[PDB]
């Protein structure tokens, strides 16, 4: 059964900082690559980041280079998005994501409408 | 209610198929050599599925050529064209004179064998689905249940061509199913990591089974009825029991990385044979946990893989145009 | 051995074996393409200028391209039954910036597909008007971007985008061929026919024992 | 009947180079001839032609041991006449045939990269097969002819085994050999050097949109590795036997007589270690480098 | 979501270990007529 569950969020000051952590259970952390959902009101599912197996390879979207840092612990099985920069148009909520292909880096659907390898992500307000 | 759920599980706290069939004799290695080589396609084969007769095999490609072969004497008895090329399931009805096919086309076209003009024509076509089709199975000579990628599946009745009835409670995209042996439930693995079985007669789902974490791609019915095999996207088949609502077999391996493609068992329920995306097939012990053997005949992939219903032989199916039955 | 029921079933199997391999020839000549690309991309337009299937040839030789629209907006499964296609016409709407990010994504991921990763993609770039009238009327590289006026920066800035996954992680067993289309372009038919004939050069190539 | 030639410039070296030509045909030749039928079973138009030259270079090599025989044993053929005659006309057979299936397979080649559409539009191994039947059995009937002219005489030493005919009889072998000489050796050699060419050309220049790679020059540097090793095992042997031919023909002084000999006999070797660099050239590069490595 | 749970809560009436059992002496009876 896999699940996902996501925390840390929900306060934030324009140029504020927080940090968001996803907790996993019932599957490998180590074999699978996760990404970042980005759900604004009124907008379809976004893409924020990127972090590949081991952390071999990091990729992050135009608006969020630069000030957003995407770190995992395959020991502690959790992901974590570290905000250092703000501003008041990412009020959104943030889905811990990933793809269902292990030892491959082939993320084909993530933002997808319905997704059974999606948690229910934390609502962050500016 | 979930955690209840899992204590209910875990209630049964001696889980362990190592320690109870630990003092059995292993199997050994199935060494299963290549008899016929049905080499008349044209591209990849997607599918294919035994007649009750034993010898028929009907087998679809990407060619979008439905063809019927005679494993016996490695004839082919007829050669259905498709409208369709992107077809992914196949059927043989019991009786032996219809056949059904479908894919992308979101239609379950079916094939009038041995009508009495002596042709192939496309008896009835099933336009209920959303998504495309991904295994359809002949219940009987009026009946047909069918599982598409549009997270439900139907209950068809060829003299009207409408569902009896419909299956709509699931996540994903419904991969594969498998008929009981009584032909009274069926069960359906889907691309959420979950299984759950249906009746036919009531079209309301009985148990889930959450033991995967990743797309569940093929699945098939125990030979006992009250069991199957799932394999997934993960590189691991498992095999669930419907009374005891819980995973009891894990066939994963370390040096496996590619996904099942395709779940098949034996007669006796002793083996289960398993196709990979890792070129190859792996002949699977079913409650050892250990390899018995490997088909590595197939020089592409294998995409299909059904055993013969009185178990005398099985057939592989490959990405090259190639059918090898094995023994 | 031969009884007169077993040599009418040969000679079946037989005429069935001769009707296939009349077939092969049939299916060997046609280049199946798969129309890639979102809502808001005019791949339509581009089908409309030459599962919805259409057939249309070029120099004799038959293409036949399938805009397959009728899934539940999930392509993990279904997209392997386009393994064996010739090439990939993804299309992409280049004049709105954040649907150009999805497009960069699911370009990305179509690139790094594990079965299409031996499959060539034919990249149009498809609303080019709209482009220039809304530049000569985001990303943060693109002020520090040099061309390989502003509308041709634009365009080669978004090219070059694509190219960055198409050669940092190409195996070399498959290429993407941009090209700058139209709503009124007409050349799109010989653009996909001239980049699936060096395809099949450079799979004749790997094949021929050259490479 | 005639002034005679020298004879240490061509026994120390043709036994030589044809022993050393004979056991790298079979170490180079067998393995790939078992492959091409009983390991995968790859039967395309490029297998298929790749197969047949494997065969006719097995054939060529085999026909060598009872020459090599005669050859270093100064001039002389103790086996017989049958053996003469059928070992003399397989020799020319497989080398012509040979030469025929390089030309074959550079069609195949010009075919499937100049044109690679209209390739697969009209194709199929039913006419690789036919042609190379088609190849098999001409040269069989042209070199006809061949079974009737090589003799057996006693001369200068107990017993002779003429590659031409008879000294009596030579106006009809010139004749004959420069007619098959031209026949298939000039058309096969002028369509592969013109197939190779427009090929080479082809892949030269850069068409395409971003489809940018080395592949186009590595092979442009097989291409040309190929015709050259083509050109260098060919071209100087049936220069030298045209010249040689003639000179005997015009019957000239026994000074350019013995200098177009030595000439030729040493550009003899050169025509033989085709059979053991086709499978070095054709059989290594590409897909066949990944079979041969999994099927060692 | 919660119907099919509460459903799912009542059907966990058997054990693990009867249930391989069950399918051990399934095999063991009809490994006879299994051919392979
Ligand atoms: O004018 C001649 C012609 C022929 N010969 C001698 O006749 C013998 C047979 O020579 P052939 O004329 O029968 O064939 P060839 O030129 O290809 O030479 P070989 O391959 O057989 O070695 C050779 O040993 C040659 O020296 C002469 O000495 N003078």
């Amino acid at each position: 059964q896999v699940q996902l569950q996501e925390s840390g969020g929900g306060l934030v000051q324009p140029g504020g900082s927080l940090r968001l952590s996803c907790a996993a259970s019932g599957f490998t952390f180590s074999n699978y690559k996760m990404n970042w959902v980005r759900q604004a009101p009124g907008k379809g599912l976004e893409w924020v980041s990127d972090i590949s197996q081991s952390g071999a390879s990091i990729s992050y979207t135009g608006s969020v280079k630069g000030r957003f840092t995407i770190s995992r612990d395959n020991a502690k099985n959790t992901l974590y998005l570290q905000m250092n920069s703000l501003k008041p148009e990412d009020t959104a909520v943030y889905y811990c994501a990933r793809c269902p292909a292990p030892f491959t880096p082939f993320c084909f659907d993530v933002t997808s409408t319905t997704y059974a390898y999606r948690g229910q992500g934390t609502q962050v307000t500016v | 209610l979930k955690n209840q759920i899992r204590d209910a599980r875990k209630a049964c706290a001696d889980a362990t198929l190592s320690q109870i069939t630990n003092n059995i004799d292993p199997v050994g290695r199935i060494q299963m050599r290549t008899r016929r080589t049905l080499r008349g396609h044209l591209a990849k084969i997607y599918a294919m599925h035994w007649g009750t007769d034993s010898r028929l095999l009907v087998s679809a490609s990407q060619d979008g050529k439905l063809i019927i072969w005679d494993s016996y004497t490695t004839n082919k008895v007829h050669a259905i064209p498709l409208r369709s090329s992107w077809v992914m399931t196949c059927a043989y009805a019991p009786s032996g004179n219809y056949v059904a096919c479908g894919g992308l086309d979101n239609i379950c076209s079916i094939y009038n064998l041995k009508t009495r003009e002596g042709n192939v024509r496309v008896s009835r076509e099933l336009a209920g689905h959303t998504g495309y089709l991904s295994c359809c199975r002949f219940l009987d000579d009026n009946q047909i249940v069918t599982s598409s990628g549009d997270t439900t599946c139907a209950l068809w009745d060829i003299e009207t061509g409408q569902q009896t009835t419909t299956f709509t409670g699931h996540t994903g995209d419904v991969m594969s199913l498998s008929l009981a042996p009584d032909t009274r439930l069926f069960v359906s693995g889907a691309c959420d990591a979950s299984a759950k079985l249906w009746d036919v007669r009531e079209g309301m789902c009985r148990q889930t089974f959450t033991g995967h974490e990743s797309d569940i791609n093929a699945i098939c019915f125990f030979p006992n009825g009250n069991a199957f095999a799932t394999g997934s996207d993960d590189a691991t088949c498992r095999l669930f029991d419907l009374r005891a609502d819980q995973e009891l077999m894990t066939y994963s391996h370390d040096n496996i990385i590619c996904g099942i493609t395709s779940v098949s068992f034996s007669k006796s329920g002793r083996l289960l044979l398993a196709g990979y995306d890792d070129f190859n097939c792996n002949v699977w012990d079913a409650l050892k946990a250990d390899r018995a053997g490997v088909l590595a005949g197939h020089d592409n992939r294998v995409s299909c893989l059904g055993v013969t219903d009185d178990g005398m032989a099985v057939a592989t199916g490959s990405w090259d145009s190639f059918l090898k039955i094995w023994n | 051995t031969l009884s007169a029921e077993d040599k009418a079933a040969v000679e079946r199997s037989k005429m069935i074996e001769k009707q296939l391999q009349k077939d092969k020839q049939v299916y060997r000549a046609t280049h199946r393409l798969l129309l890639l690309g979102a809502d808001n991309s005019g791949k339509s337009t581009i089908v409309k200028q030459m599962i919805f299937e259409t057939k249309f040839q070029v120099d004799k030789v038959n293409f036949h391209m399938f805009d397959v629209g009728g899934q539940r907006d999930e392509r993990r499964k279904w997209i392997q039954c386009f393994n064996d296609v010739t090439a990939i016409i993804f299309v992409v709407d280049s004049s709105d910036y954040n649907r150009l990010q999805e497009a960069l994504n699911d370009f990305k991921s179509i690139w790094n597909n594990r079965w299409l990763r031996t499959i060539s993609v034919i990249l149009f770039l498809n609303k080019q008007d709209l482009l220039a009238e809304k530049v000569l009327a985001y990303f943060p590289e693109f002020a520090r971007y040099t061309t390989p006026p502003r509308v041709t920066r634009a365009k080669y800035f978004i090219r070059d985008e694509f190219l960055r996954i198409s050669t940092a992680s190409g195996d070399g067993r498959h290429y993407c061929y941009p090209h700058f289309t139209c709503a009124v372009d007409t050349e799109n038919a010989r653009r996909i026919f001239n980049d699936c004939k060096d395809i099949i050069l450079q799979m004749n190539l790997r094949e021929y024992n050259l490479v | 009947l005639d002034c005679w030639f020298d004879e240490d410039f061509k026994f120390i070296l043709l036994p030589v180079s044809y022993a050393v030509v004979f056991v790298l045909g079979l170490g180079l030749n067998a393995p790939t001839l078992w492959l091409f039928i009983f390991r995968l079973r790859p039967w395309d138009a490029t297998a298929t032609y790749m197969f047949h030259l494997a065969l006719s270079d097995t054939l060529y090599v085999l026909s060598l041991p009872t020459l090599i025989y005669y050859y270093a044993a100064h001039n002389h053929w103790p086996f017989g006449t049958e053996i003469c005659k059928f070992v003399r006309f397989l020799f020319y057979w497989n080398l012509y045939c040979s030469v025929l299936f390089l030309t074959c397979i550079s069609v195949h080649r010009y075919l499937g990269i100049c044109h690679p559409l209209r390739a697969l539009r009209w194709g199929r191994p039913r006419l690789a097969g036919l042609l190379c039947l088609a190849v098999w059995l001409v040269v069989a009937g042209c070199l006809v002819p061949n079974l009737f002219f090589v003799t057996t005489s006693n001369k200068g030493t107990t017993v002779l085994c003429h590659d031409t005919t008879r000294p009596e009889e030579f106006d009809h072998y010139v004749h004959f050999s420069s007619a098959v000489m031209g026949l298939l050796f000039g058309v096969p050699c002028l369509v592969t050097l013109v197939c190779y060419g427009l090929m080479a050309r082809r892949l030269y220049q850069p068409l395409p949109g971003s489809a940018q790679s080395s592949s186009r020059l590595r092979s442009l540097r097989t291409i040309a590795v190929v015709l050259t090793v083509f050109a260098v095992c060919f071209v100087p042997f049936h220069i030298t036997r045209t010249i040689y031919y003639l000179a005997r023909l015009l019957e000239a002084d026994c000074r350019v007589l013995n200098i177009v000999n030595v000439v030729y006999k040493v550009t003899r070797p050169l025509a033989s270690a085709n059979s053991c660099l086709d499978p070095v050239l054709y059989l290594l590069t590409g897909d066949k480098y990944r079979r041969q490595l999994r099927q060692l | 979501l919660v119907e099919q749970l509460k459903m799912e809560a009542n059907i966990d009436r058997i054990k693990v270990s009867k249930a391989a059992a069950d399918l051990m002496a399934y095999c063991e009876a009809h490994a006879k007529e299994d051919p392979l």
